[PDB]
DNA sequence: ATCAATATCCACCTGCAGATTCTACCAAAAGTGTATTTGGAAACTGCTCCATCAAAAGGCATGTTCAGCTGAATTCAGCTGAACATGCCTTTTGATGGAGCAGTTTCCAAATACACTTTTGGTAGAATCTGCAGGTGGATATTGAT
DNA sequence: TCAATATCCACCTGCAGATTCTACCAAAAGTGTATTTGGAAACTGCTCCATCAAAAGGCATGTTCAGCTGAATTCAGCTGAACATGCCTTTTGATGGAGCAGTTTCCAAATACACTTTTGGTAGAATCTGCAGGTGGATATTGAT
């Protein structure tokens, strides 16, 4: 569904970080290191969902998933 | 009279008191340590929305959005650091492009 | 009922820049950075007390908290604003 | 007919995408395959519009930062095309 | 003066696993640093966990939860079937 | 007076439940303690313990000698993949580094 | 007491490249060694000035393994070996 | 009878190995304790220091070292070269996020 | 290096949709006053370790020479990725019900706290035990050759 | 293949360090009672999901070719290898004696609890400012000299 992440998408992405030539190989690559964070991050937020026996994951759940790998996210408390 | 009126202070010095209480962080809580703690919340929030605002003048704005937090914090080397581990939603980055990429 | 920083975080800025605004998502990029903030101070402080085989929390906890967390003129300013507050709270 | 040199349509796109702020995935592809993912975990869960904009969010902001430590990593190569060894190397130093 | 440390137990689990096996003292307090470095860990997923569901108590799964949060995988598989075995036993 | 049983023996356990019970107590870690959660930790920290002494038990017997020391412990992490993710951020005292040259250093 | 100077020159040039050896470095330009001794610096002061925090909230004239290894854990370098 | 001599890395290359079978530190103890103590003082005066306070610290800067020449070295290699040098460890720290 | 032509950018503008403030009410939180307890600071003191110094052995740092091989610079081409035109389809935007979750509230059975007493596992130190630190010597492997 | 050099891999034994034992006692266990809490039952709004559609604007595709990457080739100078020399680290040991820990006492500072006053949160109505998109150049780039 990892198609469903462009490759003009993935050249946006690239221009913010500054990137100006990017090899055709890079979009598969990128697709593939997405999906490892999103696994991981979804993985400890609904973990977090489930002990709070809920069905819903909330901005919260997803918000200590991320501060748990080290990566605080500000804006959705 | 608030406490937070006695120290001088805008941040509540109630609330981070029942804060720390209520976070099992220690059994006691001594009356002092809201008091600092809120002083030093206090003033970390200033210095933050003081580059803000300066950032949200240098773009001709008038109130203070994320775009200008992002600015304020990455540009300024103390700050920065503290926030180093951060994303500030809808902040952008710091325009920069590494020289080898221009022409000439 | 739901609680935020709101108000205050409202209340400096009037006091450092009396004409600028601030959005509802700046305001909440605000929140979480004051709750950031206080954990780590908080966290680094219950630490602190129970390395010490102490049970409470005292403002000397909050200061070295401090010290450890923030970079240079920021802790050196945070322990001037907060030795300047409890001394003015003391009277 | 007119015709831009490569690269100089590239770094009028750093220079615009580096002063906004906007997402740069499209929302519906990015909620698709969160739930997706999620799926693979329990079936039937929900989430808060709320939730799935502060993944795409930590998402952009990983993947650009990702970008730059590359970006980095092709220069010191003598290149300026960012390569899959280029974010190999930015990943096994970033100890990922 | 007295001293506590886990040293006693980790030997025991050496006896289990390797019987003729020894260990040098500094291999030992590298193993005490594991057990309470680990404890830490899992006390302090499971305390956040409490306070973010706003309660006062942490229980066996507090401590399940905090389990499969930090350890990877198959350690966390294995673990958790530990664990549950552990309190149910107790508990009988 | 009832005789005496340990929470571990009855948890089936080597490592001590009520110190653990004891120690999440002090540690200020919420206002209470259930009574399953020390066993559950107990089980835990004895099960990676375990773990841990059965595979640097081996890397010990691999380099001819019968007593643990902290190489052993080092060989034995960073060798299974989930103990060295585990530990990835944590430096074991004279443990040193495993062997490993990068191919193109090797010559022709 | 006695004056202690310039003892960053005692990581000698044959320390840091036994250091590299061990990290799988073959060769080593000349400008490495005075980058090593920066860095190695800063790192180490960083260390010292958190253990010493933690020495001086204790009120302790003895700086302890257990503060450095407080020190390194909070830096993100967990330190196996030193408790008790 | 020309008097025998290893090519350049062939020695380089038995002490990698040599040095990564092995646990024992690397800098010299008495150097590396001046080195703390000097840094300590410089921040509070008359401070004493348990031995095993000062190993704590070498074996943390020794691994830190170690960790982070792994890093430059596939800088190094990354840019088609042999030789570590102080880009490669530039690069090394600011990738990780230490500047 | 200029030049005219072409294409995208960027101040400047204005009304109004929507976001930010006025309005007003109110649980819960914060404050107050009084009573009672207690954690830890102060002042001692014994006694570990810590600092310092010494000798002396010999390992290792230093300083030098010099050649191999590496990094740096330069040239060239073949192939890859940028730009562009084109037109189709995925996304955005908005609506629509309404199923089914969160979030509350009440109330007892079940759980946990915690003081006191009894018991026993855990520790410190003494007393045994024993791998392995080093030291030695040949086998093997590798290296670089002229 | 050979000479030189280095590494590998058993063998040996005493003793530094690990293991075992012993006895004291601190803390866990047992017990009894007080206090807190979790969940079964019963609600009630209110968010999300499912579904449908129009249509906007973003993406997929295919061609051309600009220029980048990687290969090839050359050279000079730096860094590795080898050696002598002798400094200073390591090791072992002793000595004062600083300052950790261990104790004791006792208040300044904390918790407890009843009661009162204030305020931050909330939701709707009533006002203000960024944004849609336009315009109008104006700024930069490009091929051609
Ligand atoms: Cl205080
Ligand atoms: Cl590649
Ligand atoms: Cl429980
Ligand atoms: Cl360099
Ligand atoms: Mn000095
Ligand atoms: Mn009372
Ligand atoms: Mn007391
Ligand atoms: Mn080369
Ligand atoms: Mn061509
Ligand atoms: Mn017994
Ligand atoms: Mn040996
Ligand atoms: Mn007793
Ligand atoms: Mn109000
Ligand atoms: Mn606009």
């Amino acid at each position: 569904n990892i198609q469903g992440i462009t490759k003009p998408a993935i050249r946006r992405l690239a221009r913010r970080g500054g990137v100006k030539r990017i090899s055709g190989l890079i979009y598969e690559e990128t697709r593939g290191v997405l999906k490892v964070f999103l696994e991981n991050v979804i993985r400890d937020a609904v973990t977090y969902t489930e002990h709070a026996k809920r069905k819903t994951v909330t901005a919260m759940d997803v918000v200590y998933a991320l501060k748990r790998q080290g990566r605080t996210l500000y804006g959705f408390g | 009279k608030t406490r937070s009126s006695r120290a001088g202070l805008q941040f509540p010095v109630g609330r981070v008191h029942r804060l720390l209480r209520k976070g099992n962080y220690s059994e006691r809580v001594g009356a002092g340590a809201p008091v600092y703690l809120a002083a030093v919340l206090e003033y970390l929030t200033a210095e933050i929305l003081e580059l803000a605002g300066n950032a949200a003048r240098d773009n001709k704005k008038t109130r203070i959005i994320p775009r200008h937090l992002q600015l304020a914090i990455r540009n300024d080397e103390e700050l920065n650091k503290l926030l180093g581990r951060v994303t500030i939603a809808q902040g952008g980055v710091l325009p920069n492009i590494q020289a080898v990429l221009l022409p000439k | 009922r739901k609680e935020s920083y709101s108000i205050y975080v409202y209340k400096v800025l009037k006091q450092v820049h009396p004409d600028t605004g601030i959005s509802s998502k700046a305001m909440g990029i605000m929140n979480s950075f004051v709750n950031d903030i206080f954990e780590r101070i908080a966290g680094e402080a219950s630490r602190l007390a129970h390395y010490n085989k102490r049970s409470t929390i005292t403002s000397r906890e909050i200061q070295t908290a401090v010290r450890l967390l923030l970079p240079g003129e920021l802790a050196k300013h945070a322990v001037s604003e907060g030795t300047k507050a409890v001394t003015k709270y003391t009277s | 007919p007119h015709r831009y040199r490569p690269g100089t349509v590239a770094l009028r796109e750093i220079r615009r995408y580096q002063k906004s702020t906007e997402l740069l995935i499209r929302k519906l592809p990015f909620q698709r395959l969160v739930r997706e993912i999620a799926q693979d975990f329990k079936t039937d869960l929900r989430f808060q519009s709320s939730a799935v904009m502060a993944l795409q969010e930590a998402c952009e902001a990983y993947l650009v930062g990702l970008f730059e430590d590359t970006n980095l990593c092709a220069i010191h190569a003598k290149r300026v095309t960012i390569m899959p060894k280029d974010i190999q190397l930015a990943r096994r130093i970033r100890g990922e």
